[PDB]
DNA sequence: ATCAATATCCACCTGCAGATTCTACCAAAAGTGTATTTGGAAACTGCTCCATCAAAAGGCATGTTCAGCGGAATTCCGCTGAACATGCCTTTTGATGGAGCAGTTTCCAAATACACTTTTGGTAGAATCTGCAGGTGGATATTGAT
DNA sequence: ATCAATATCCACCTGCAGATTCTACCAAAAGTGTATTTGGAAACTGCTCCATCAAAAGGCATGTTCAGCGGAATTCCGCTGAACATGCCTTTTGATGGAGCAGTTTCCAAATACACTTTTGGTAGAATCTGCAGGTGGATATTGAT
């Protein structure tokens, strides 16, 4: 299944550059129900401006729009 | 003369509980509840429309803007009274 | 028979990491959780390449910060190994959760 | 001469939320379905949570609902509480709820 | 016709009162000091915009409404000072 | 000696405040520290009484949900004793300095 | 046409550091932060006219709104900028 | 015709700021004297950043400005990042920062 | 302290993906000038509600005493993560139809702007109504000492 | 585990502040009805750029081995807190002068609304340039074993 995509090494990575020693086992399944459930949120969003505008592909705009109703700002993809 | 929604949330209060009262003090913040959703619509109405160019916000734009505020089943049947308030009006002409 | 003590080759990591910017996940299993999940809000979809970055950055920058709290939270309990109840810690205060 | 509200099955005031839809510059024009889906869910929403107000007032023996009670429903309720995350209800208080490690006594 | 200093009007009983309904049940002795400092902290943000709000509207009065729109601005809706 | 002890006047509390609404700062003291600090800010001021209520409420409310997440964190380092590192946790992680 | 800040960028770019470059993700950025910074204070501004019933989001407002949205030296100087900006215009033809 | 931006002083278009004013159904009249103080302090900011950047990027031996270096300036000046403390800037990376208690026991 | 295996630095090198430069087309700006309109500052002032002094009294803060027990310090060790080298299954990179995202045109249902008519939701104010605060007492726990 | 000291629960009882109920004026709303304007759905289409495939690339999955982290058990010091005596200062019921918010009417400096002209920032195809990203080499600092 995909989510197993987000593997071990990368969340392994992520955590690093969050200036983490020493990862748990279990972290690993925990890391991926939250980034998970990030992006459904982000997604749901995303996909709503896009059924909006009448199209069939979301568009950078589109989650960058569901990326500011949040509080989660992003910049450099237009916006 | 300051407006306020209190006199339709007590009737809708009698619609749910025929027999109940509210104070003073809870309808002030029944007031400020309406007032802050209302905004909330509104405002992600606006912004919705500019992300589209367009210049009238319609029962079309509401909508999304519910979908998109809301949470779960609080959107859906919110939509449907939207929706069923509408499909209403608009036969009443 | 040389080996490095555990934690040596950690910190040779963070500091590693905290010095590039590249991303961290790699694309195509991220872009196929992108779908996969889509998929369920709306059918036979498709996203323009720089809607599915724009939604790694903000994921793994999302991610790293989180972790960074996880870690201030494992620390906090005299810890160095982070865990779930870190991360569960940090969200609920986040207001995430509850 | 019928209210608008009234060709709509509604409560709340068709014609007011029209008129601050205006007034509120959310945009150059306003579709005529506009304010009457708004004032819709407005009253929806409204009578939602009265809903749960007055049975929260039901269970503290009351008959007249007081901010506690809005409270009450408000954070009893998953999606409510989420729409209203960041909102302060005055005179509201908590929810009563203790921490499980901080009771007495063991088993 | 006086003077100011009033954060230890805040006291000791009152910030354990609301560390109570806060749901704690001990309370370290360097707590109250700590409190003070985060409410002051808050109260001048808070008070800071209030006043703004105030200022330009030309007025010598902070009212009810410039508070909550004070409140708005940093996240913390307000319900029922009026809306 | 009929002498509670130690933590059985802190739950009976715990559930009494809990239980109710009313502020729990003296409100004249509070009300000199609203004047107070605003006073610095801008001199010749005046408040509706009204104004200087909701600065409370608001105060109160904030205070009452920074404890919850502070006893969340102390309960975190295994404790019950809430201690200023434990505000201070929940009050980076909460981007109030993080 | 797809208008952004990416030009105005680069004449101030010049102004502050002649020699330097910036690349084009880096410019996009700059872009992205000229609408942040510029929705931020417009709604603010929008806002203090509304609650003061006005129709009218004057320079004043600008100021206020500024006041309000940025941190203490921050909006010092950009108030003074600001202040500067206007008064050379209005005493000009 | 010597213009708006020209003659309040300024790099940012003065003109352009007040059609998007108007456009983004911010208020029913728009006094001439917002832009101008908006543009200017749009242009200030801008000019603010970039300084930083500039400097980031020159304490790196490189002569063009990217992600990397706008991040380092914004995070490393107290008030910017309070300003922009909910924005994710692409491809910015973190600053180096490594917990006391997780260095060597030396 | 003395090697021994690695990791990190730095000075130099150069191919190229990305940034700079010049030309030419043009819809959309943005400036300019005239005519009409009006938002909200100014001057006057009604009247609300804020600052403030007064006095009495008990709610509640303050400060001390004294013992319960929580939390940090310390020793101990079971077992979980981490380092590492082995092997290839998956991701990454570059070539290609076609699905749509947009650019343009048409034109009608639907949204202004304008003149009236009529219904209504505030409210200023005198008067009657009623839920429940808060004082009371006693049945039922909930604790703590033994 | 039975006892004694207390706090909690809880139904009855009644003064009363806050509330549900008018009679009357009404400016501000909302509704009715042409006349005029137009935003955007809709049909058709060219140019993107997004999905798909196959070959080249390099990160990951796995099992052994053991450092050492972090939970458990033990201990005791000193802090936090329950109980209590004392009395201050917050709380309350009032009343008063008047600051200053807010309603009304006046009137012009500034904003809107076209109409006509000049410039300009954005796009597209072609050519040329360059900052620095990886690669190599050799020096040396870092870390781990003895």
């Amino acid at each position: 299944d995909n989510i197993q995509g987000i593997t071990k090494p990368a969340i392994r990575r992520l955590a690093r550059r969050g200036g983490v020693k020493r990862i748990s086992g279990l972290i690993y399944e925990e890391t991926r129900g939250v980034l998970k459930v990030f992006l459904e949120n982000v997604i749901r969003d995303a996909v709503t401006y896009t059924e909006h505008a009448k199209r069939k592909t979301v568009t950078a705009m589109d989650v960058v729009y569901a990326l500011k109703r949040q509080g989660r700002t992003l910049y450099g993809f237009g916006g | 003369r300051k407006e306020s929604y209190a006199i339709y949330v007590y009737k809708v209060l009698k619609q749910v509980h025929p027999d109940t009262g509210i104070s003073s003090k809870a309808m002030s913040i029944m007031n400020s509840f309406v007032n802050d959703v209302f905004e909330r619509i509104a405002g992600e109405a606006s912004r919705l429309a500019h992300y589209n160019k367009r210049s009238t916000i319609t029962s079309r734009e509401i909508q999304t803007a519910v979908r998109l505020l809301l949470p779960g089943e609080l959107a859906k049947h919110a939509v449907s009274e939207g929706t069923k308030a509408v499909t209403k009006y608009t036969s009443a002409k | 028979p040389h080996r490095y003590r555990p934690g040596t080759v950690a910190l040779r990591e963070i500091r590693r990491y905290q010095e590039s910017t590249e991303l961290l996940i790699r694309k195509l299993p991220f872009q196929r959780l992108v779908r996969e999940i889509a998929q369920d809000f709306k059918t036979d979809l498709r996203f323009q390449s720089s809607a599915v970055m724009a939604l790694q950055e903000a994921s793994e920058a999302y991610l790293v910060a989180l972790f960074e709290d996880t870690n201030l939270c494992a620390i906090h309990a005299k810890r160095v190994t982070i865990m779930p109840k870190d991360i569960q810690l940090a969200r609920r205060i986040r207001g995430e959760r509850a | 001469a019928k209210t608008r509200s009234s060709r709509a099955g509604l409560q709340f005031p068709v014609g007011r939320v029209h008129r601050l839809l205006r007034k509120g510059n959310y945009a150059e024009r306003v579709g005529a379905g506009a304010p009457v889906y708004l004032a819709a869910v407005l009253e929806y929403l409204t009578a939602e949570i009265l809903e749960l107000a007055g049975n929260a007032a039901r269970d503290n023996k009351k008959t007249r609902i007081i901010p506690r009670h809005l409270q009450l429903a408000v954070r009893n309720d998953e999606e409510l509480n989420k729409l209203l995350g960041r909102v302060t209800i005055a005179q509201g208080g908590v929810l009563p709820n203790i921490q499980s490690v901080l009771l007495p006594k063991k088993t």
